[PDB]
């Protein structure tokens, strides 16, 4: 009578949500406060973070 | 006579002093020699007709 269609199934799901990286920024204001930059001046400025 | 005031950043300055009406004082003076006394007893400048 019944000629079974021999076909069973298995399934799965994958969730890719985020991007690998977050670039958190703290911008710099290099002449800063309690220091001074002059025209034609020479030197170095550094922000560690 | 001439005071130089600089910012907390500037540490080297090169000034050019120029006598512009020297052709005028020539009609009045016979010899005029200006000595520009520097910071702490140094003499760094000499101006003549
Ligand atoms: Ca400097």
């Amino acid at each position: 009578s019944v000629t079974s269609d021999r076909t069973y199934y298995g399934y799965g799901d994958v969730s890719v949500k985020n991007e690998p990286v977050n670039v958190v920024v703290s911008p710099f204001s290099f002449p800063g406060a309690n220091a001074s930059l002059s025209s034609g001046g020479q030197g170095v400025f550094k922000k560690p973070d | 006579w001439i005071r130089v005031v600089n910012q907390s950043d500037v540490e080297n300055v090169k000034l050019e002093i120029d006598w512009v009406n020297a052709n005028q004082a020539a009609n009045y003076f016979d010899y005029a020699r200006i000595l520009v006394t520097g910071p702490n007893g140094q003499v760094k400048g000499y101006l003549s007709l």
